[PDB]
């Protein structure tokens, strides 16, 4: 209705009508509120809408209204401000420079009207951009004259500049073209001495709190490139480290210039400016000591309470401190003088770690790593900080998070629960809390022992027992396992787990009894060096584990199997032997019981108990042995298989048994999980299913197939089918983990393989798109890389089966499908690496879908998919190389050299896929090189297309450059042959290469970009 | 802002059931079904009425992704896709506003579960009958 | 009750509005639509302070679709930036976003989100995530899909914007519920399969 008005041009545009638009925008709802946001869209989109500016600026009673037209006119100064008649131009920057005296001369619009002047600063900023200095020469000088004229006025010139630094200095690269921003950087470096002297005298002498604030923040822009004159041999550092600490208002801003002062590196022969530095710091401190805080404040509590901008200052603080700190501490260490002011910015540093709040807790982290890790390494310096360390190792110990491995967590209700999701997070930030504390522990493992022990006394005598508190301690006991003498470790570790034990019998109840179990189990799992010496106690601590297994608690019985897991891995060769005073190596005791042991596990826990003792197992080197022991652990799997089998192969509808299924599914799991620890040496069992189990996934096919046609395709998402499509990728699995592992490739080749892909290959071609598994491509690609060059022809076979349709599946769309398009690729790779004769035999028709689908791997954004294209492509054409001047590649390079240059320069150019933008480039370079090299034998043009003998050179450059002139019909031909010129001088020169294809990037978002700006590179070849 | 004590109207009700769940809509419009909510689902008993209601709420938010009464007349049926689920039809759900139909699927952590669920809901729905 | 205006912004694809409709209804959206120009959506939640209210502007990370752009800030009182951390670009995009928007909103609380940390394959880890420390944004790892952490953006946004540390979320009233042609509804519902059986 009535709001679409402002959409015709033809009138005059009604700015009462534009700003009930505007204001339905941004104060209105619902359907209202989002027909106006359309309308606004298509107003500001509107090619013709930046004539419309200057009406808006005068007469619109909205301040909205005003922004969108300075982003209607930000828009024409970034990308048609060329095309612009002079007479426009001149216009534009008047009228923006007027508007903004305007507002600084209105006191109550320049107070109430802030996010108007602040577009209005960057929309000159813009300008600046396109004409300054060469057509502006007079901006810098004038501006200076102006800050005179107003205290407004000169606030805001602050934010000009601010703005003007940002834009050259802090995000051009990438916005500009290399040569434009360099340009920038050099007209502002060569003014900045009349800047700074402005700035520092508004600083000396300045008044007006926000001309002050407004100032300061220009200046942490310009610390960011100004010569290192301006801050050490000015009197710049003494006001920021004194006075403008002192005042709340220039507190935070005046904090983060000194971190970024303070994180630069000196020159170390000059002891004025190191002098510079050690003050600046020492006034800073005192600063804080007198006005905001004493050294022994309690952050924490000032952190959790919040007033005003404490947190914000407490975060600077830090980032202040820790900047400063790991770049000049060096400083402080030495002088005596000094001692004191180190050891006070090291306490509030301990202060501030005890905050609750994780992200400011990383940050000091960081710190407290880089500091211990110097005490550790660098001769004299862990004494000065003896008493820091102290009060450190407390902090970390009461902050332990939880390990990865410990399986139980309190809910939010007070219960003891399974943990649902792993915290990537939090286990990281354990293994840096690691980190620090084994460092600390080196530095005094006294001290960390009594504070250790000390603890624990209270936990048991009840003083301070909780949940917390025993967590915490355990987890920081069994962190630094390692650290402590062997003879130090033993009394540490018998005091610790038989007082863990005493506390599993005081402490009744489901949730204590899983908590203490957590603690013991990530206790023991962490010291095997202790068990191993030990055997009376590793079997304790094994037999407590099986009782773990019976409790109820499934986190408690999924950590005891992971804990077995983890011991046995470190301490196998201990269950292997036999022990002094016991009858038969544990091993044999363990595999004999293992029914007793895991009756009360799931499915899932009991194949980690049996990939347990596969660990074990393997660490019997007599061939003889071990193969009897790997019999006596795969009993009970390989009986309930033979019968399986036999009652299966009797009776095929028993597969649509429930129950069937699942204990098919479960042996097969059992023999995945022992392979797994067992690699090599499962051979002798995998011998022993082999036939019956590939029999198996023919009978489980033609079940899955038949289901499908008498139930449709929604069958596969059905118990039945998806049951029996898991005994299907159940078996893929196990053979692809013993090709994985295998040492004799042989016997792979001569006995698995073929037996393997004539089980596999026809059934997946076969199978409707949906019932295809994508883990059949898996199997095959481990199969093609560990044995691909032993079997040519097989590797011909799997490409026949699975490649015309799986590209079928993948090529309407770029969702569907998404496991077998990953896989495919997978693949197609490794094929392309190991056994690049198989594309060699396809029918050149397939060969053309092999491109063609090469090429389409690059248009994805699925992250795996385009990079896997990308490197085939790379290999392809390397491969291709490779062979003779042969008629192979010299077809090849005819058919299919101009479909890869265009098809590269077309992800590299539109706007979707940015993140390929490094291998796009090393690939275009390539392609280019076999033109530059003289790497292709023959014309790549055809007979009379062309004069004589043209060279490909030649050739190539006339292609590109009619491809990019159509392609982008707003570039001059000029800016087009430029481009083509430097690409072809630069393609052994990745980073020049890549700069050149940025400034192309810039350049075609705007029209009449500078086609001397591709000469960039000629002058630093130059200079 | 001041501290407001107001409150769950759960208090005058008996715990009769909790399990965790997780709660789909049936959307007719797309041809698909949609998650409503993960939590604790509840039957609660009205200690006035002896009325029986399930009360779903989602974890960390504790937002409300079902209320309704559990109706004699509403009948659990199997889902093609699982073993661990129900679908009902539901005539009046207060979740989100003014009570609206539909159809629910609930899933649970095992077959176990969601056979326990279906013998409280139609004990429920005895109690919800006979008074 | 309060309003405050919510502006989240970042790259396409980075689960900006599946992160929304999670909040909203509870679904996940598996399909990836991408947003144009933005679209407003009210969120409440219940605290011990009372009812909190979002008007959540969910803008457009493509920049063919960027509509208004930094125009959706104007008025914003607090902010979310989305990252994927599955896709290093979208964290080398995080300072543009920030600095665009504080350009226009130069005092208000902000989180840093890197979403999908349910995936295997991380690309952008947690030692590479430091941009929020200099810019005292607050920073989450979370996951639209698996709801980890999901609530901790709004939980602290509604802390800093009340002005109170001690804000929860609590339950919401459960009010009383009330007291043959569905059967067709029942039927087609029954046999299409819920998603996700084998994740679950
Ligand atoms: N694995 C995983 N996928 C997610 C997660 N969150 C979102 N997605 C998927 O990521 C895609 C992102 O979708 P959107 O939420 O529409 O993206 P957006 O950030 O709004 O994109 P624009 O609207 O283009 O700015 C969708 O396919 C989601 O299903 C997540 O936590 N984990
Ligand atoms: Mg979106």
């Amino acid at each position: 209705g009535a709001m679409e008005g402002i959409l015709d041009f033809s009138n005059d545009l009604d700015i009462a009508l534009l700003d009930q638009v505007v204001s339905t925008f941004y104060q209105g709802s619902g359907v209202q509120q989002k027909q106006a946001q359309e309308i606004l869209t298509k107003f500001q989109d509107n090619p013709d809408a930046w004539q419309k500016a200057d009406q808006i600026l005068q007469f619109s009673t909205n301040p909205q209204s005003k922004f969108i037209a300075l982003s209607i006119l930000d828009k024409l100064i970034t990308r048609k401000w060329k095309l612009l008649p002079n007479d426009h131009r001149i216009g534009i920057r008047n009228f923006v420079v007027g508007m903004i005296i305007s507002m600084c001369q209105d006191d109550e619009v320049f107070k109430t009207q802030k996010n108007l002047i602040n577009k209005s600063d960057l929309t000159l900023v813009q300008i600046l951009k396109q004409e300054w200095p060469q057509n502006w020469p007079e901006f810098i000088p004038e501006l200076i004259g102006s800050s005179s004229s107003s205290v407004n006025v000169c606030e805001n010139n602050m934010i000009v500049l601010k703005l003007l630094s940002e834009e050259v200095f802090d995000f051009s690269a990438e916005q500009m073209t290399q040569a434009k921003a360099l340009h920038l950087k050099n007209s502002m470096s060569k003014e900045f001495e009349q800047i700074f002297k402005l700035c520092f005298q508004v600083l000396e002498q300045g008044s007006s709190s926000s001309l002050i604030v407004a100032t300061l923040e220009s200046l942490l822009r310009y610390l960011h490139w100004i010569p290192y004159r301006y801050i050490y041999e000015t009197n710049i550092l003494e006001l920021l480290s004194t006075k403008f600490m002192t005042s709340p208002d220039t507190r935070a801003i005046t904090l983060k210039c000194l971190t970024e002062v303070s994180n630069l590196k000196i020159p170390q022969d000059n002891d004025l400016i190191k002098r510079q530095t050690v003050l600046f710091f020492q006034n800073t401190l005192q600063q804080i000591a007198t006005s905001v805080m004493p050294v022994t404040a309690d952050l924490k509590a000032t952190y959790a309470n919040a007033n005003g901008n404490d947190q914000s200052f407490l975060q600077d603080l830090a980032m202040f401190l820790t900047t400063y700190l790991a770049r000049n501490r060096a400083l402080l260490e030495s002088d005596e003088s000094l001692r004191e002011l180190l050891l006070n910015a090291h306490q509030y540093l301990i202060q501030l770690s005890k905050i609750e709040e994780r992200e400011l807790f990383k940050t000091t982290l960081d710190y407290w790593h880089n500091l211990v890790a110097d005490l550790f390494y660098e001769p004299l310096k862990k004494h000065i900080y003896e008493e820091i360390c102290s009060q450190l190792r407390l902090v970390i110990i009461e902050n332990m998070v939880r390990p990865e491995e410990v399986l139980v967590v309190e809910n939010d209700e007070g219960e003891i629960v399974r943990e649902f999701v792993k915290e990537s997070d939090t286990i990281q930030l354990y293994k840096s809390e690691r980190e620090v504390l084994v460092y600390l522990t080196h530095l005094n493992v006294i001290d960390t022992e009594e504070i250790m022990i000390s603890k624990l006394a209270r936990q048991i005598d009840g003083s301070e027992w909780s949940w917390h508190n025993i967590n915490t301690l355990s987890w920081a006991i069994g962190s630094i396992s390692g650290t402590m003498s062997e003879d130090t470790e033993k009394r540490f570790v018998v005091t610790v787990i038989k007082d863990l034990l005493d506390l599993t019998v005081k402490k009744r109840g489901k949730d204590n009894k899983a908590v203490v179990a957590s603690d013991i189990m990530y206790v023991v799992g962490q010291y095997p060096r202790f068990l191993k010496a030990h055997w009376n106690f590793l079997r304790t601590v094994i037999l407590k584990l099986f009782e773990f297994m019976h409790e109820t608690h499934e986190g408690v019985q999924d950590m005891a199997c992971d804990t077995f897991i983890k011991i046995v891995q470190k301490c196998k060769y201990h269950f292997v032997i036999q022990q002094p005073r016991e009858s038969e190596p544990f091993i044999q005791t363990i595999i004999r019981d293992i029914q007793k042991t895991t009756a009360d596990l799931q499915p899932q826990q009991v194949h980690t108990f049996y990939k347990a003792c596969g660990i074990i197992i393997s660490e019997e080197r007599s061939v003889a042995e071990r193969n009897r022991l790997l019999s006596d652990l795969m009993q009970l799997p390989n009986m309930a298989w033979d019968t399986i089998v036999e009652q299966s192969t009797a009776n095929p509808t028993l597969l649509l048994d429930s129950e069937t299924v699942k204990i098919i599914a479960n042996i097969i799991k059992t023999n995945v999980a022992v392979c797994t620890s067992m690699g090599a040496d499962f051979y002798p069992q995998l011998g022993h299913i082999y036939y019956n189990m590939l029999q198996l996934y023919r009978a489980v096919s033609s079940m899955i197939s038949a289901q499908v046609a008498a139930e449709g395709l929604i069958a596969t998402k059905t118990p039945k089918v998806r049951g029996l499509r898991t005994i299907k990728k159940e078996i893929l699995k196990l053979v692809e983990t013993y090709i994985s592992k295998a040492r004799n490739l042989d016997d792979v080749v001569k006995v698995l393989v073929e037996p393997l892909l004539n089980a596999v290959l026809e059934d997946y071609m076969n199978n409707v798109p949906d019932a295809r598994d994508a883990e059949v491509l898996n199997c095959m690609t481990t199969v093609v890389e560990k044995v691909g060059h032993m079997i040519p022809q097989g590797v011909i076979l799997i490409l026949q089966s699975v490649f015309e349709c799986t590209l079928d599946m993948i090529n309407k769309d770029f969702t569907e499908y998404p496991e077998h398009r990953v896989e495919f690729y997978k693949l197609l790779k490794v094929i392309n690496e190991k056994s690049f004769a198989a594309f060699l035999e396809l029918p050149p028709a397939a060969f053309k879908l092999f491109v063609d689908a090469i090429c389409w791997a690059f248009k994805h954004n699925n992250r795996d998919v385009e990079v896997n294209g990308l490197q085939i492509a790379l290999d392809l054409v390397k491969n291709i190389e490779r062979m003779g001047n042969v008629p192979f590649a010299n077809e090849f390079h005819k058919n299919y050299f101009f479909i890869f240059v265009s098809e590269t320069f077309f992800v590299l150019t539109d706007s979707d896929h940015k993140s390929g933008f490094s291998k796009q480039a090393l690939l275009l370079m390539k392609l280019i090189s076999l033109v530059y090299d003289n790497k292709i034998s023959v014309p790549l043009y055809q007979e009379a297309e062309v004069p004589q003998g043209t060279s490909n050179q030649v050739y190539l450059s006339q292609y590109l450059a009619n491809m990019l002139s159509n392609a982008f019909p707003h570039l001059t031909s000029e800016q087009i042959a430029s481009f083509l010129s430097a690409l072809t001088k630069q393609y052994k020169d990745l980073v020049v290469f890549k700069g050149t294809l940025r400034d192309f990037l810039v350049q075609i978002k705007e029209v009449g970009g500078d086609p001397t700006d591709y000469l960039f590179a000629e002058d630093k070849e130059n200079a | 802002l001041e501290k407001v004590d107001v409150k769950t109207m759960e208090e005058d009700e008996e715990v009769l059931y909790k399990v965790r769940a997780k709660l789909f809509r049936f959307d007719a419009d797309a041809k698909e079904w949609k998650e409503r909510g993960t939590g604790d689902c509840k039957f609660l008993k009205n200690k006035k009425t002896n009325k029986v209601r399930i009360l779903m709420r989602r974890d960390k938010t504790l937002k409300i992704c079902a209320n309704h009464i559990i109706a004699p007349e509403y009948t659990l049926k199997p889902n093609v896709g699982s073993d661990r689920s129900w679908v009902y039809a539901c005539t009046a759900d207060i979740a989100e506003g003014e009570a609206e139909a539909f159809t629910f699927a609930i899933r649970f952590g095992s077959k176990e579960n969601a056979d326990k669920f279906k013998e409280e809901f139609e004990k429920a729905q005895e109690i919800n009958k006979k008074a | 009750v309060p309003t405050f205006k919510l502006v989240l912004v970042g790259d396409g694809g980075t689960g900006k509005t599946t992160f929304v409709k999670r909040h909203l209804t509870g679904e996940f959206e598996k399909k990836y639509i991408a947003t144009i120009g933005v679209e407003v959506h009210p969120l409440s939640f219940y605290t011990n302070f009372g009812e909190i209210k979002f008007d959540v502007w969910d803008t457009a990370g493509l920049e063919k679709f960027g509509g208004l752009r930094d125009g959706y800030y104007i008025n914003a009182q607090c902010a979310i930036i989305m990252f994927d951390v599955t896709s290093r670009i979208t964290y080398k995009n995080v300072p543009n976003w920030h600095r665009d928007l504080v350009r226009v909103c130069e005092n208000i609380p902000i989180v840093l989100c890197g979403n999908k940390v349910d995936v295997k394959e991380r690309k952008v880890k947690a030692k590479t995530i430091t941009f929020h420390r200099k810019k005292n944004l607050q920073y989450y790892d979370i996951s639209a899909k698996s709801n980890y952490n999901f609530e901790k953006p709004f939980l602290w946004l509604a802390r800093k914007l009340a002005g109170n540390p001690q804000l929860e979320f609590v339950a919401s009233p459960a009010l009383a519920p009330p007291e043959q042609q569905y059967q067709q509804e029942m039927e087609q519902a029954t046999a299409l399969p819920l998603p996700d059986e084998d994740d679950a």
